[PDB]
RNA sequence: GCCGCG
DNA sequence: AATGTGCAACAGCATGATCGCGGCAAGCTGATCGTGCAAAAGTCGTGCCAGC
């Protein structure tokens, strides 16, 4: 129950100090008037006053409509100041402000992988100060800890190189403010960037319910071997792909990725190239990119699929398929083992989550992660190529 | 409505905090009968959605008498669900957590597979907090 | 908390720290997840003496 | 004439389509008028200070024969003007000097006086004044006071929706709310019992107050009920006939009229039988005795034989009592109606419940109920009841309260006593009874006819009245002990309570908050704000759904769009453009009268109540030239609804199309194409824009920007505009034209622009001139434009070439992709200014000195400090460089030999005294702008102080010598003319000084009259100039009387230019916001066939799901405007001859379909046309009013005139691969804003810092080096993951384990990564807190 | 014998005791004759009741 | 206590 | 046929009503007397010897 300091040497009595002083005053007065053979009524009055004061101390706000003071506001007694909101909410029970932590605005980084995030070099070198001190001391650069502290303060180039070294495989975990479900806090491998805003992989945004319109995220550093393994094997974005509420995938293409995948896998009645025969998807990409064919053109393409019908074995079948150029170009991205029938559609955010789900249920985890990253890359690329826009 | 959602999820988390998977299999025969959720003149919940990733409590019988389709105490995955959809199964008896009868926890078999990963759930997964968060994450989009 | 402590204070009960919030409050490993394995070692030693 | 001089410089292309009847008001009428009413003298005590003074004074002692008489008051001149007052950091205020006198009366002679001391004025208090913009600069801040929306005092009936007892019975309650006092409640018990609630205490039976007003049982029964008479003579037992009352009843027996059967027993009860009975004139007829059994006697008949009588009111009758009254001779018996068809059994039940029937009994009962302490003795209950109600001072509902009270009860008179009578309670009780029966209806509480607005003047008056009664309670005491020697200063003036109350209100109150300074728009919005919270208002948590909704009466009074988003939605609003306040304070709105079928021009302001009965047209109703309605059946609002009405039925018409939307929301072009919520976000987001280096006008505006810029007060506006004489980046000097001139001393106008000056939000406030030299200026023109203003037009953003297209995922979600050209051209670069302060204060060990020589600090740090110890002006500082060198002394009096050796080797101080110098806080950079050292009187002046003072003197003399030079030139001209009239020496007379010794004497008349008067005027001018200069110099140089402890104050200003970067937040004015994602190089952006690249690339997916078509329409309109600008710039580049340029500009301005703008360049000469065309080179600033702006055809044809594709989309080529994008892309010019939310103030990181004294956890938030809060839900998520070790380290090692922290740090630096956890200090604190109760909690083993 | 006391609740600054009779690490757990203060770590200001 | 941010 | 007991309706009181984050002023405001006397402790004007 520390005393509030003020201007000069004067000190301000806090809440519990006031309550204790009041209790002591009434107790002392009652004790002194007991031995004076005082009349019964005054003794009774003082006993009642002492009992009232003790009750106000021990739990204020009941039996006497609070005792307040100096602000016309009820005084914070022992019961009220248990913990924040009378429970254990604020300074105990999962309410601790944590050290080795930071906060910044989030922007979109489409160049990232599924397991990577962008961390500013200024936000680091401050979260990772003790690690950098240890590396400086261990490399012989700064013997004394004072030398290491001064060298980090002056931030020479060697400090930056050592920071890049300590970041290498140290996952840091980001969370957004209303952590509704468990996917609202995830561990990413940091990539040092020159900036002041955290760069977040777009695919994970749906998990965070995060849009890049002023949102901010907090970064925590798991500074322990066990904590590092826990972040890598339990909280990594490549680990929690499906939402643990219904089982449907939660890292799915959204917005521009869906627009790109839909624009790519569509057909029009007449376009550049019609009924033309292609030896494979590579010829389709060459024809589109050089401009001799359209993305929506209908062609016949030789396509090889792989099936897992044999026990843990992939067998290939080659056939000529009526498709479009865009679907053939997209086929170079699907991992081996998925049928071509998952691409011969329009892929409107319901076919694409279904195709990711089938990839997970047939191939595994890591091929699905690679597939999701490649889907986001190609969707962004072909949405930009599409030039889709809204006009009046 | 956000305040109501937060209070509701706090209550759910606190009521369900003390529940983790502690045993591989309680061995009970008890279970819950599951049928496609139907009201009026339309289909709402097919049996595939309601039975996927659960463990059968009794042998499932094809309408032909004395033909065991899927054995007792097995996990139903997409292959099993498709196989039972090929036939005409309409009610499946699958064990649930309200009859695990184990002490201070839930059997890993009575509880189905965890939805986050394809495999069955492992011992020590705090499923009460997960369930509370799953129920309370919506609510901000329920029109009260 | 006024009602819960009052009935606990009179009855003279103990917690035994079996759930998650009990272990989180006192800063011990929770009995769920990677801390589940550690908690089993402590339980057998208690029974054995 | 048609166009003003400032408007002629750049004329917007208004799209109009509907003439405006009345122009927009001042936009600041509420605050200025309220304070003017509060301050100015009023010869009748209606409002302001005079009203309070007349309310309190005169006051006399208790029969002391001594009185204080009040005679007028005055406000003195403020000591410092608002500029200096803001500079020093003192409150802008004026003194009160009231003239009051003492009169001492004769003790022996009643009503006679023996002494009359009429002393001069006496000083009390310091009243703050508002500036010309409506702000109270107090304590060196801005502090706007926000208007309040509260419940008008009066009578309100409520129905509680009829769900209280779950029985479906609707309970009606009436409530009387005074302006100042205690309310009254009347409530209904579901058992049908009246109840009364005083001061919201427990319920009591209602009849107690009726008994308390000397009302007997018979009288109250007669007042609250109608009485019939039953006559029993000769056993006939007849009954009076009242056919109107006998509506629904069952005939218990045959009913005959004058011996003829009229209605049979149980016959038809329809209206036909009643009408037939009423048609026949029938006297009283006999009725069966069974009917009277259920009746209740009303009066108390007295037996003539004996004093015994049946006085039991509310009691039924028995057969024996009939014989008893027949014996007593009671031929006629008065009984109440007892009829339940429309009326009902009321009041009688409450009186049956409570047996008290005497005034003393009721008074003692109510005294015990209100005051549960000592019972009274016939004197305390009466005084207590007197103090509650019908008390002149304790209870008071204001004139608005009396007006509302009378109107709610339909009384013809409006003015009345501001205190309750005995009859009004009866009337309100009867009204509650009748609304219970069914007559009348319950009124709405959210209705704007029941919500009043209190502005600054009324609240200030209330606080002053509180202080005044507090001072009166004190001055009353001494008059019994005061002799004739007492004077008004010694009459317990007691300025302290008055000043304390007024300062406490103005500075620290609920509704007097820091005024936002971003742009002039946020200032002007904050000034005209309606807050439902406040002292006499309602709290945030105590407001339900209904209070924060949009009521149909909100139409032209309160904006439906502009309001805060999260907590305060609906509780904070803004006035519409045209809304004002009644004489009482209710919101009113202008409308145009309609006579016959024509729409006249006379304007009537209608309140919320009055508009309910008239039929009001719509703003966009077609009209002919004569004013008639074009179409017969027009839209209208009749009673809170809308429908189609005939052309002769309407009674009023909307004045304009901006009536609904506020000033903030009337700035969004194409508002009618925006979703209401997105428009709300856009309006609330416009106010956070940061003023940029260079203001850039909106290419797509509304036309309200001139009003906002001019009436916001940031700009410099002429008041007697003549011809500009001198222009400088700091000053503007105008010579006023002779047509308007105050006689004597000639006259010029000098405007001193406020240069770089920090705002409340640490932005920069800067003014730069708009006029060049010799340029004529008219009254009301803008001379300089403040922050984010271009030529007197609000420009709070910049025009950016925006292309709507997804780009490689860099504009995912709401992110914004920006080209490097935006950064290169220094668009969106903003200057931020910061304050740092140092204080030289006395200490126990001695005085603190500011010296350049700082012990222990080397020469390198002192490089940027002068000989006085303060940084040079313009020094660029960062990190932790010393700004001022302040030294704190230390006490040493035990002189020890080691200290002798130390003192001998080093200096006389030997660094004994510590140093506490002002250093830049870490992470702050900039260049020093100004230093504002202040010194105490008596203390020696600082070295920089003389420099600053001499600068002030030089500026003052430079500014004041201009009028001196003008006046001396005029006098010299007059003298030259006089000497020309006689004895002119030509240039020789001009060669010698002093008019060549005044040209000798020449003629006698000239020497005696002309020369003498000229010399006299010259010497008087010299003397007055000298004395005013001396007074100004004495004013400038003096010792400040600072706080007793402080001896010197130093203030240092820093300025830093923040440039745009990825994390920064940018938004359009249509609710579309985002953060930047990447700063693309110039060559990577998409370009059109002309090779010019776009500046901003936006995501189209944000348009359809948000429903901002205002985005797209503004984009197309900006493209068309820039096309016209490019055409003008092209025809200007090749030096095309003027006439074709005038013709093209005319064609551009002559566009549109029947637009009310008729700008014609024929009346313009060549020079002004060339200037305008050079001003339109960047684009044509076209404007669309809010709800009647540019149409599709107008936009398309505007694009056509500029040789642009009418579709609004062009062909874009990829900047990296050169391939054309497959589809056409929407490209235009959108006007974007840079919000105040920048990553420079939002990036934070911590690894170790300072921990709280208790709970030993890291502190919270930036500026204290805090750690992010791992809240409850974060731990829930970690538990859901199963992360036990991460959770353990987040709970103990990182935060609370005191030894775990150090061990973990040592393990990390070693390179061990080992936990070694422990015991959180928070749980030990909790254990000690629980143990400090009576409860034992321990740790078992 | 105040609410904040030094005889109880432990010392105020480091290992120093009031009146400066015994103020160093050399003396430990010693109570001054003048003042009942004992020399200790003054982190006991959070524990003594 | 007020204002704002998601 | 009058009487005692158990069940139910109405009033009053306790409880809780999301998570992070940023910035600014003003309060944060705060005292038990004197008592008058020994008892002790400290202090000041003064004289002392030891070093240059
Ligand atoms: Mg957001
Ligand atoms: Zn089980
Ligand atoms: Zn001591």
């Amino acid at each position: 129950r520390p005393l509030v300091p003020l201007d000069g040497g004067r000190f301000a009595t806090s809440d519990l100090n006031d309550l204790y002083r009041r209790v002591i005053n009434r107790n002392n007065r009652l004790k002194r008037l007991l031995d004076l053979a005082a009349p019964d009524i005054i003794v009774r009055n003082e006993k009642r006053m002492l009992q009232e004061a003790v009750d106000a101390l021990l739990d204020n706000g009941r039996r006497g409509r609070a005792i307040t003071g100096s602000n016309k506001r009820p005084l914070k007694s022992l019961a009220d100041m248990i913990k924040g909101k009378q429970g254990r909410f604020r300074q105990n029970l999962l309410g601790k402000r944590v050290d080795y932590s930071g906060r910044s605005v989030i922007t979109v980084g489409p160049y990232l992988r599924l397991h990577q995030c962008g961390l500013p070099k200024k936000m680091a070198l401050e979260l990772f100060k003790p690690f950098i001190y240890g590396k400086l001391e261990l490399r012989g650069l700064a013997t004394t800890i004072k030398a290491a502290k001064k060298m980090v303060e002056r931030e020479e180039a060697v400090v930056w190189d050592i920071l890049d070294e300590v970041i290498r495989e140290h996952p840091v975990l980001l969370n957004r403010a209303p952590t509704l479900h468990r996917l609202g806090i995830q561990a990413f491998e940091p990539v040092l960037i020159e900036g002041k805003a955290i760069q977040l992989h777009p695919l994970v945004c749906a998990a965070y319910n995060a849009d890049f319109d002023g949102d901010q995220m907090a970064v925590h550093v798991p500074l322990t071997l066990e904590a590092q393994l826990e972040a890598r094997a339990l909280m990594m974005s490549t680990n929690n792909i499906l939402s643990p509420a219904n089982g449907e995938p939660i890292i799915v293409p959204s917005q521009d990725v869906v627009l790109g995948l839909y624009y790519m896998t569509r057909d029009c009645v007449n376009a550049k190239g019609e009924g033309m025969v292609l030896t494979g998807p590579k010829e389709a990409e060459r024809l589109y990119r050089s401009g001799l064919a359209s993305l929506h053109a209908r062609v016949k393409v030789r396509i090889t699929e792989y099936e897992k019908d044999a026990n843990g074995e992939l067998v290939a079948k080659t056939s000529l398929k009526d498709t479009t150029v865009g679907r053939a170009i997209l086929w170079m991205i699907v991992p081996k083992g998925l049928p071509y029938s998952i691409v011969n559609q329009a892929l409107g955010k319901k076919a694409i989550s279904k195709m990711l789900n089938t990839c997970y249920r047939i191939l595994g985890l890591k091929p699905t992660v690679i597939f999701a990253d490649q889907i986001m890359y190609t969707g962004f690329a072909y949405a930009a190529r599409s030039g889709a826009s809204v006009g009046i | 409505k956000t305040a109501n959602s937060g209070y509701l999820t706090r209550r759910l988390v606190d009521v369900a905090q003390d529940l983790v998977v502690t045993e591989d299999d309680c061995g009970t025969h008890e279970g819950i009968m599951m049928t496609p959720v139907i009201e009026g003149g339309d289909v709402k919940e097919p049996l595939r959605d309601r039975v996927l990733g659960r463990v059968t409590a009794e042998d499932v019988l094809k309408p032909g008498t004395a033909d065991i389709l899927v054995p007792r105490n097995t996990l139903l995955h997409e292959q099993w669900c498709d196989l039972l959809e090929e036939n005409s199964v309409d009610a499946v008896k699958v064990r649930s957590v309200v009859s695990c009868d184990t002490d201070f926890g839930v059997c890993a078999h009575c509880y189905g597979r965890d939805l986050a990963r394809g495999h069955i759930i492992n011992k020590g997964e705090a499923i009460g907090v997960i369930a509370a968060q799953s129920i309370g994450e919506p609510g901000t989009q329920l029109t009260m | 908390t006024t009602r819960v402590l009052t009935e606990a204070a009179v009855a003279g009960k103990r917690d035994e720290l079996r759930g998650l919030k009990e272990n989180v409050i006192v800063g011990r490993l929770i009995p769920a997840g990677t801390g589940y394995a550690y908690h089993q070692d402590r339980m057998r030693r208690r029974a054995a003496g | 004439m048609v166009y003003s001089y400032t408007e002629k410089k750049r004329i917007r292309k208004d799209f109009g389509k509907r003439p405006q009847v009345l122009d927009v008001p001042y936009l600041l009428s509420i605050q200025l008028d309220s304070f003017q009413k509060f301050i100015e003298q009023d010869p009748e005590g209606q409002y302001g200070l005079e009203a309070a003074f007349r309310s309190v004074f005169p006051i006399q002692s208790y029969s002391g024969n001594s009185e204080l008489q009040y005679v007028s008051y005055r406000l003195g001149e403020p000591v410092f003007d608002v500029q200096e007052c803001q500079i020093r950091g003192v409150t802008y205020s004026a003194p009160l000097r009231v003239k009051l006198r003492l009169v001492i009366y004769e003790r022996e002679a009643p009503e006679g006086t023996v002494k009359d001391i009429k002393e001069q004025e006496v000083y009390m208090g310091e009243i703050p004044l508002m500036t010309d913009n409506g702000t109270f600069v107090i304590n060196g801040t801005e502090r706007v006071i926000v208007s309040q929306l509260h419940r008008s005092p009066g009578v309100f009936f409520d129905s509680d929706k009829g769900k209280t007892h779950s029985s479906g019975k609707v309970l009606y309650n009436a409530r009387i709310i005074p302006y100042r006092g205690s309310w009254l409640d009347f409530e209904f018990d579901p058992k049908d019992n009246l109840f009364v609630r005083i001061d919201r205490r427990r319920k009591l039976p209602a009849t107690i107050i009726l008994r308390a007003l000397n009302y007997t049982t018979e009288q109250i029964l007669d007042l609250f009920f109608e009485k019939v008479i039953f006559e029993i003579r000769d056993n006939k037992l007849q009954m009076e006939l009242v056919p109107e009352r006998l509506r629904g009843e069952t005939a218990s027996f045959d009913i005959e009229a004058n011996g003829k059967v009229y209605v049979e027993k149980g016959r038809r009860i329809t209206a036909r039988h009643i009408r037939q009975l009423e048609k026949d004139d029938v006297k009283l007829i006999e009725v069966p005795v069974e009917y009277i059994a259920g009746k209740v006697v009303a009066k108390d008949y007295i037996d003539e034989s004996t004093g015994e009588l049946i006085c039991a009111a509310n009691m039924e009758l028995s057969l024996d009592l009939l014989a008893k009254l027949s014996q007593s001779g009671h031929k006629r018996i008065e009984t109440l109606f007892t009829n339940d068809l429309d009326h009902g059994p009321y009041i009688s039940e409450t009186l049956r419940v409570d047996p008290t029937n005497d005034r003393l009994s009721a008074l003692v009962e109510i005294y015990r109920m209100m005051r549960p302490g000592e019972p009274p003795t016939r004197e305390a209950a009466e005084s207590l009841f007197e103090n509650l109600f019908f008390s002149e001072d304790r209870y008071d509902l204001s004139a608005v309260g009396r007006m509302k009270f009378n109107r709610s009860l339909l009384r013809e008179e409006i003015e009345g006593s501001g205190i309750l009578s005995k009859d009004d309670i009866i009337d309100v009780m009867k009204k509650l009874i009748d609304i219970r029966n069914g007559k009348g209806e319950v009124d709405d509480i959210d209705h704007l006819g029941n919500r009043r607005i209190r502005s600054v003047g009324e609240m200030a008056e209330n606080q002053f009245r509180v202080g005044l009664v507090r001072v009166e309670r004190a001055v009353k005491e001494r008059l019994s002990l005061g002799d004739l020697d007492t004077l008004m200063p010694q009459d317990m003036i007691n300025a302290k309570p008055i000043s304390a109350a007024v300062k406490e209100f103005f500075g620290s109150s609920q509704l007097s908050q820091f005024m936002d300074q971003n742009n002039p728009l946020s200032e002007i919005t904050h000034k005209r704000r309606i807050s439902a919270l406040g002292p006499g208002g309602l709290t945030r948590e105590r407001a339900g759904f209904e209070v924060r909704d949009v009521h149909p009466t909100h139409y032209g009074r309160v904006c439906p769009i502009e309001t805060p988003e999260g907590p305060n939605i609906g509780l904070i609003n803004s006035l519409s453009v045209y809304a004002q306040t009644n004489e009482y304070g209710f919101l009113e709105t202008p409308y145009r009268k309609v006579t016959d079928g024509v729409v006249t021009d006379e304007i009537h302001y209608l309140s919320a109540i009055e508009e309910g009965n008239y039929v009001i047209a719509q703003a966009n109703s077609n009209l002919d030239e004569e004013g008639h309605f074009v179409e017969d059946l027009v839209t209208c609002r009749s009673k809170g609804e809308s429908s189609l009405f005939s052309r002769d039925q309407v009674d009023y018409m909307d004045v304009s199309t901006q009536q609904v939307v506020s000033v903030g929301a009337s700035l969004i072009p194409f508002l009618e194409h925006d979703d209401a919520n997105r428009a709300l976000m856009g309006a609330n987001m416009q106010r956070q824009a940061v003023p940029t280096l260079r203001a850039d006008k909106p290419l797509v505006g509304t036309g309200m920007e001139r009003a906002v810029a001019v009436d916001s007060g940031v700009t410099a506006v002429a008041k007697r505009g003549g011809v500009v004489q001198y222009v400088d980046a700091s000053r503007i000097v105008i010579k006023v034209n002779e047509d308007e001139m105050y006689p004597g001393e000639a006259g010029i106008d000098i405007y001193n622009l406020t240069k770089y000056t920090r705002s409340n939000q640490n932005t920069c406030i800067n003014q730069m001139p708009c006029v060049s030299l010799g340029e004529p200026v008219e009254r009301g023109d803008v001379l300089a434009d403040g922050p984010s203003t271009d030529l007197g037009e609000l420009a709070l953003g910049q025009n950016m070439r925006v292309a709507f297209m997804p780009w490689n995922g860099y504009n995912f979600e709401d992110s914004i992709l920006v080209s490097e050209r935006v950064v290169q051209e220094d668009r969106f670069t903003t200057i931020h200014i910061q304050e740092l302060a140092c204080v030289s204060r006395d200490t126990k060990l001695g005085p603190e000195e500011i010296t350049a020589d700082i012990p222990n600090v080397g020469e390198a740090a002192l490089s940027k400090l002068d000989e006085s110890g303060i940084v040079y002006i313009g020094a660029e500082v960062t990190g932790g460089d010393i700004l001022v060198g302040k030294v704190t002394p230390k006490g040493e009096t035990q002189l020890t030999p080691e200290e002798k050796l130390l003192r001998a080797i080093f200096g006389e101080k030997a660094s004994d005294v510590k140093d506490s110098s002002l250093r830049v806080p870490n992470g702050v950079s900039g260049t020093v702008i100004d230093v504002q050292v202040f010194t105490r009187d008596g203390v020696e002046k600082d070295k920089r102080a003389l420099e600053i003072e001499e600068m002030q003197l030089k500026q003052a003399k430079k500014d004041l010598s201009e009028e001196l030079q003008i006046l001396e030139a005029g006098l010299f001209s007059r003298i030259r003319a006089v000497l020309v009239a006689g004895g002119v020496e030509a240039e020789k007379l001009d060669k010698l000084p002093r008019d060549r010794w005044l040209e000798l004497g020449l003629t006698d008349e000239e020497k005696q009259n002309q020369l003498e008067q000229l010399a006299e005027q010259y010497d008087e001018l010299k003397h007055e100039f000298e004395k005013k200069l001396e007074a100004k110099r004495r004013k400038i140089t003096q010792g400040d009387d600072l706080a007793p402890g402080v001896l010197k104050i130093v203030k240092v200003y820093l300025a830093v230019k923040r440039r745009i970067q990825p994390g920064d937040k940018m938004a359009g004015r249509h609710g579309n916001k985002g953060v930047i994602s990447k700063i693309n190089p110039i060559e990577d952006m998409p370009y059109d066939e002309n090779g010019t690249p776009v500046d901003i690339v936006l995501n189209p997916l944000g348009v359809p799901s948000r429903m901002n078509i205002g985005q797209i329409l503004e984009t197309h309109l900006g493209m068309a405007a820039k096309g016209i600008g490019d055409k003008i710039n092209a025809m200007l580049k090749q030096q095309q001859e003027v006439a074709k340029l005038r013709e093209f500009i005319q064609r551009a301005y002559d566009l549109g379909a029947d637009v009310r703008q008729k700008v014609d360049l024929s009346t313009f000469s060549d020079e002004e046309v060339m200037r305008l065309a050079e001003n339109l080179r960047k684009g044509m600033p076209i404007a669309t009013p809010v709800f009647d702006g540019a149409k599709e055809a107008e936009i398309k044809e505007l694009l056509k005139l500029g040789d642009l594709p009418t579709s609004g989309q062009i062909r874009l080529y990829d900047g990296r691969t050169g391939e054309q994008f497959e589809r056409p892309v929407t490209v235009g010019y959108m006007y974007m804003l840079k919000l105040n939310h920048l990553v420079d103030d939002k990036m934070h990181a911590r690894s170790t810092g300072s921990y709280s004294l208790v709970t030993q956890q890291p502190l919270g938030g930036k500026a204290q080096f805090g750690g992010q809060r791992f809240g409850e839900m974060e731990v829930w998520a970690l538990e859901a993951y199963g992360a036990a070790y991460t959770l353990q380290e987040m709970l103990t090692v990182k935060s609370d384990d005191v030894n775990g922290r150090t061990k973990m740090y040592k393990n990390i630096v070693d390179g061990n990564h080992q936990m070694e956890p422990g015991m959180p200090e928070s749980f030990n604190v909790l254990l000690k807190e629980i143990r400090s109760l009576g409860i034992n909690i321990e740790l078992e083993d | 014998d105040g609410l904040f006391c030094a005889r109880i609740f432990g010392p105020v600054k480091d290992y120093e005791c009031l009146c400066g009779k015994y103020k160093r690490l050399k003396h430990r757990g010693v109570i001054c004759e003048k003042c009942g203060v004992e020399v200790t770590q003054t982190k006991v200001r959070r524990e003594r009741m």
